[PDB]
């Protein structure tokens, strides 16, 4: 007479549960765990799911345990082969195994996918500092060419800025320097433009060929500092109580943010939380138990992923009432299962082998597409802006010269 | 003998006649033509003021 719980990856009801019902045919990770714990410790067990459907807790006035703690303290069932977060209160009333699985408060974010190419994206292949240095190098070269042609000759400032700009944009030059000191400047600026244009084309080809996606946030230590991404918990439970009772600097900040923030970042249920993460953009991050997050990221549509380590560690046990002669028959078997590499094999199978998606198959899967007008339109805007400006200055010069 | 794979035979996949235009979408080429006409007319207009 062992209890259980209905969490999907641990104890699940298979297709056509009417035909296959009861201890004879169940599916789940905890089901295989119970089978193996019986194989190591032969005993009569009947899978009696908890009636209440939840884990232990005591009401302050009622002072009674309910779920898989009430089913154990009150002799309603032998043990509880199900995920129990080992904790002080539960231990004080049950006898806990050595943790057969350790976990923590993971961070859940939507899988980083390529954004819409912004306006002014054409100047991505070169850093901002390089663009500014290009502008001021052009303005320095033109001034020096002017000064050189006016020591020792139509290279006035206006007519030399045009030559430098013509030489940069690969379009043929109208005139060429004749002196030696003008020709040195011409030659070195020609070399400079050649190298820069080759660098821009090559780096753009690198951008287009292999795409490299980066997670916007890596760990909660930086998620606290960001604050442009909203991150939320479940309503109330281990996670919220942990954050309110925390005293570490980063966690205290991550709680002060979420305590006073609008709208309601706290989510009613984990299904709503994952739905909100998937629906929204990368502006929402969800803080849940590590196991649930690892499991969720494997099912369809595989649109989410786990980032960063576990914030605080706690383990899952196999409960047993204090006076049981079976109390010490489970510690040793759990330790042996953990040491044999059997529990890890069970989890690996149950989570990755029964996985909706695989990482290796879509690892590269690279396909290239034609440059849409969205990528480029940042230069069409500049073109039409330049034309409008040219007409404007033409009218200004005309009006000034007419009077 | 043994268990063996079986996949659809990859076709020759001959390229299109005007396949050289692929690296830029249709909209980009046509807006290039239209911006060319616009720039030519604006340059002419600005050049001529009496
Ligand atoms: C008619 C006249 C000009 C065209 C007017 C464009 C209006 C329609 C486009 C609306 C739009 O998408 O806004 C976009 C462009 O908005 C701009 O400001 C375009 C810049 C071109 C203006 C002239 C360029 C220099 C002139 C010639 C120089 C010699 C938003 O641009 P943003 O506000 O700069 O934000 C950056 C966008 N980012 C986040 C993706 C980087
Ligand atoms: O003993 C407890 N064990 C628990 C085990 C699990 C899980 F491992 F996932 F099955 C969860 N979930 C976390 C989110 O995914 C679905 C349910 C809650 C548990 N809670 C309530 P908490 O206080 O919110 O942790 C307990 O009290
Ligand atoms: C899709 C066919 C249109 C391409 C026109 C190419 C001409 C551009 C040079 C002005």
């Amino acid at each position: 007479v062992v209890t259980t719980i209905l969490e999907s990856p641990y104890v699940m009801m298979k297709k056509n549960h009417e035909m296959l019902e009861g201890n004879e045919r169940y599916e789940g990770y905890c089901v295989d765990l119970a089978a193996e714990i019986a194989k190591h410790c032969g005993f009569k067990y009947k899978l009696t799911i908890v009636g209440d459907g939840k884990y232990g807790a005591r009401d302050a006035d009622t002072k009674i345990w309910n779920g898989m703690v009430g089913e154990l303290v009150y002799g309603k069932a032998d043990i509880a082969i199900a995920p129990l977060t080992i904790t002080l209160v539960r231990e004080e009333v049950i006898d806990f195994s050595k943790p057969f699985m350790s976990l923590g408060i993971s961070i859940m974010i939507k899988k980083p996918q390529k954004s819409k190419p912004g306006v002014f994206s054409f100047l991505d292949p070169l850093a901002y500092e390089i663009w500014m240095c290009i502008v001021f190098a052009y303005i320095g070269v033109s001034v020096v060419l002017f000064l050189v042609s006016r020591f020792s000759n139509e290279f006035g400032i206006f007519n030399s800025l045009w030559f430098s700009l013509g030489a940069f944009m690969r379009q043929g030059c109208d005139i060429s320097p004749r002196s030696l000191s003008g020709r040195i400047v011409g030659g070195v600026w020609w070399f400079f433009t050649l190298i820069i244009i080759s660098s821009y084309t090559a780096n753009l080809a690198a951008f287009l060929t292999v795409e490299r996606m980066v997670s916007p946030i890596e760990s909660a230590e930086d998620l606290s500092k960001q604050t442009e991404i909203a991150y939320g918990t479940l309503d109330s439970g281990s996670t919220k109580e942990f954050f309110r009772r925390s005293k570490i600097a980063v966690f205290d900040k991550m709680w002060t943010y979420m305590r006073s923030a609008e709208p309601s970042v706290f989510v009613r249920t984990t299904a709503e939380g994952v739905a909100r993460v998937r629906k929204s953009k990368g502006k929402y991050a969800y803080l849940l138990e590590s196991t649930m997050n690892e499991y969720i990221e494997q099912r369809k549509p595989c649109d989410t992923m786990k980032v960063g380590g576990n914030l605080d560690s706690k383990g899952y046990g196999i409960a047993t009432p204090k006076g049981s002669s079976l109390g010490n028959a489970v510690n040793l078997a759990v330790l042996k299962l953990n040491e044999e590499g059997l529990l890890d094999k069970l989890k690996n199978k149950w989570w990755y082998d029964k996985g909706e998606c695989g990482s290796g198959g879509g690892d590269s899967k690279e396909k290239t597409s034609a440059l849409s007008l969205s990528n480029v339109a940042g230069v069409f805007y500049i073109l039409v802006g330049g034309l409008g400006l040219a007409m404007l200055v033409a009218l200004i010069e005309f009006c000034y010269k007419s009077r | 003998l043994g268990i063996s794979i079986m996949i659809k035979k990859p076709q020759k996949s001959k390229p299109g006649v005007f396949s050289f235009l692929d690296p830029l979408a249709y909209e980009i080429w046509m807006c290039i033509v239209f911006a060319y006409i616009g720039v030519s007319v604006v340059l002419f207009l600005v050049s001529r003021f009496s």
